[PDB]
RNA sequence: CUAAGAAAUUCACGGCGGGCUUGAUGUCCGCGUCUACCUGGUUC
């Protein structure tokens, strides 16, 4: 797993307590340091301290690897984006939660994407 | 050297029309020609709180309090008369041939090495597989969605027209030919052939079909239903064509090409939809997964640039979405 | 309070500045505005024309009147559940009190 | 094991719209031709009669009062002069395939969902809902309020395999209460015959009539619409009926309300009677909530304790769930 | 007993020649609107 992979798995879900089950605790415990430990934790800090110990020189990457392989089979919910690009009709939709779907919003390709992206923010 | 152009395009074959609803008496359904047509009323409707509501607050007080809020919607309703009772269906149908040949494209070499590989497939085998699934979901009553659950008695009736005139007739029996196999008759291979002219480009067919349904007197038909953007508010719209309930073009499109049972799930569940990355919406989750290699977007680049073919009866999937059309590429 | 000073002045500025009033679309629906912020008789003033809008009760306006302001200020059980639901909509009851005495001293 | 974030049950039941005739008794056996009867249009001059604030000072805020003309115009049914019965007639018909859902997310959890429905068939059948059903069907029920003050009346139903009649039952709906669900000798024939509709082994068409003998010239009370504020003091300003293109005539959710009065088992009262088979089961009419999720006996709290943690409820109880699946409905968070 | 007291902006004018916007599509599930009434307004 590339790093690029590991932020992009980190922002895209929500933060969900208690979302393990205490065979994968120790299998996580037995895949991270001796110093810290996570117990009755959130996604994210989990997510923070994992990408300290990668950004430090002393976890590898096979190991992180494991790590962000055991997060993506755990968490199951997803962050709902608020703009999303129809890419062969060059179209963008935009999310509203009253129709629970999105409707048409304007056109465009990847450069306005990342314009409103950057203007409105990404998800929801 | 050889990659996927940057615009590609296809055209549709099988373009459908809408069907409108008619309604009648069974045993008359010879001369249901003058029948009128199932319209469109409004009524009003009001009902308490039945939602699942959130656990974070639930007290006696609110849910006490949200009962006397008075909620009033019109909603708009499709029934049958009270002196008939079978529902007619009619649309026409033509195939056009051509499938292979996009509509747009970019490179010079990948569309003459695309030409080459779909006329390799119709000369190993012809459109004789394809062709049958279609007669069948025609032959069936699949383009019925919810008016073909709990009726008595289906017929189709399916019409060739070649000039201003009949030239063959076809009449089935929609409820003993099923929704989950696909076996041969003598009377169906006579359309899957006729059908399987037009997909080569050696004919013109047109079809016209109609479908008898037999609900019972008076009772509610299920047309589509269209989108409204926003106290007695309406809340639920139908489609109509001029006073006339109907269904749209693209749902008895997706209704007849409910074709595949490749894909690595299952098979007792049954055919599912043409779609890259075969989806069902109902269902909500998405057979044919890119981690899987049974993609459209993944046997079609293999199939043409690596020239490495799949096996025959995934070559019937990535013809029957080439049939299907739309913009792939870039 | 700011928000409604600039409806009166709209209302007493708008239909009373402009010297035509003539029927609504759909009377039948078009009526409750038309007769509210709407202009006294003119030369198609009928027989019930002079008599129905200054004779009957102007006090419907001011529930109507609230029954829009509804709308802007928003009520759920997020406010409601709580003891400041109750204190904002009897501000806006507070408001609109005086919507039938000081708009209902022109007809009545 | 989580529950579908998408759930949706299509209804089983499903009547139509009743319309409503006039005739005469001892003509009842041959009505087929009755001229069905119309919404008419009247006015009415309205005097106050509402609680004001209480202690009022004035004379010139009710002796004024009197002096300004109220102006309604209302829609009124009414029977001829020459009539003094009514018919009311619709259909029905009970599809099968009561467990399965329409729409779901999870594969795992229809899983279980399915397979519980099928031990609960396969332990009971599904005769309990179904007489209490014929029971709903067997008494006029579904006449809301010209049910009340009528001297007689009855329920006709008849079973359509073809355009023929395969078997007709007659009963006598005030012989048979309102209140009690106790067996009989004829309507065991048509608890099984929905049973079998409801099962999934045949299809089960009902035309249901039912004659009321009211009077000669009474005033009968189809369904009200909704109605918008685009009439002036005269056209439909404040009471409109439901009248589908002939004749006035009954909502179809009315009688499917009407026919699910069924339960019995909430913990209130044991001598309150029947209601409507609800989540929260509540009434419109009395304003009150029963089977608050305080107390255990809610619809989602203990499908979530029978399906997830194999928590088999009581079995006395257990028909209120199979009851809710039957009516339909989007469930799921 | 007023940031008081005072004042002519004018004459003329050619916007214009060309053009392929396209290709696909499942809106779905459920519902109780009830109770009351003298127009003997002056429908001039």
């Amino acid at each position: 797993m590339k790093k690029i992979e590991m932020i992009e798995i980190s922002q895209n879900r929500q933060n969900l307590t208690a979302f393990l089950h205490i065979s994968e605790i120790k299998a996580i415990n037995a895949k991270l340091a001796d110093g810290v430990d996570v117990d009755k934790k959130s996604f994210d800090e989990i997510c923070s301290i994992v990408l300290e110990q990668y950004q430090a020189k002393q976890i590898s990457n096979k190991q992180a690897s494991e790590i962000f392989e055991t997060l993506a089979k755990a968490n199951k919910s997803f962050k709902i984006e608020k703009f999303r690009c129809s890419h062969g009709y060059n179209e963008i939709y935009k999310y509203s939660p009253d129709h629970e779907a999105y409707l048409f919003y304007c056109k465009g390709g990847q450069g306005q994407l990342n314009k409103l992206i950057a203007e409105n923010g990404r998800f929801m | 050297i050889l990659s996927t152009a940057s615009v590609l395009a296809f055209e549709r074959k099988l373009d459908p029309s809408d069907a409108l609803m008619s309604a009648g008496a069974w045993a008359q359904r010879d001369a249901s020609q003058e029948w009128p047509a199932v319209t469109v009323r409004e009524k009003s409707v009001r009902g308490t709180i039945s939602n699942r509501l959130k656990t974070k607050d639930r007290d006696p007080a609110k849910l006490d309090a949200s009962i006397q809020s008075p909620n009033l919607q019109t909603v708009d309703v499709a029934n049958l008369p009270s002196d008939a009772d079978t529902l007619k269906v009619r649309f026409t149908l033509r195939v056009l041939g051509g499938a292979g040949t996009p509509s747009a494209c970019n490179d010079a070499a990948y569309r003459d090495k695309l030409l080459q590989t779909v006329a390799t497939y119709v000369n190993e085998q012809g459109f004789a597989e394809l062709a049958r699934r279609y007669a069948h979901n025609l032959a069936n009553a699949r383009f019925l969605w919810r008016n073909r659950v709990g009726a008595e008695a289906v017929e189709v009736r399916i019409n060739h027209i070649r000039q201003g005139e009949v030239a063959r007739t076809w009449r089935f029996d929609a409820l003993a030919i099923g929704l989950r196999d696909f076996k041969a008759d003598a009377e169906l291979d006579a359309l899957a052939e006729l059908i399987a002219s037009g997909l080569s480009g050696s004919g013109h067919v047109l079809l016209e079909v109609v479908a008898f349904a037999r609900i019972g007197d008076g009772q509610e038909v299920f047309p589509s239903q269209e989108l409204i953007l926003d106290k007695g508010q309406k809340s639920k719209t139908l489609y109509s064509v001029r006073d006339a309930a109907a269904i749209h073009s693209q749902k008895i499109g997706n209704a007849l090409r409910t074709i595949d049972t490749w894909y690595p799930d299952e098979d007792g569940l049954g055919p599912i939809a043409v779609e890259p990355y075969g989806s069902v919406t109902s269902q909500g989750k998405a057979y044919r997964q890119p981690k899987q290699k049974l993609d459209f977007y993944t046997l079609l680049d293999n199939w043409v640039l690596r020239d490495e073919a799949p096996a025959v009866e995934q070559q019937h999937y990535v013809i029957a979405n080439l049939i299907r059309g739309g913009v792939f590429g870039e | 309070g700011q928000i409604c000073d600039e409806a009166l002045q709209y209302a007493a500025r708008l239909r009373e500045l402009e010297p035509g009033w003539s029927a609504t679309p759909g009377c039948q629906l078009h009526d409750a505005e038309q007769l509210w912020l709407d202009p006294l008789r003119a030369q198609t003033d009928e027989t019930f024309l002079q008599r129905r809008l200054r004779g009957d009760w102007p006090a419907e306006v001011g529930n109507r009147f609230a029954n829009w302001l509804n709308r802007a200020v928003s009520s759920d059980s997020q406010i409601l559940g709580s003891p400041e639901a109750a204190q904002w909509s009897q501000e806006l009851s507070k408001e609109l009190t005086m919507f039938k005495e000081i708009l209902e001293d022109e007809r009545d």
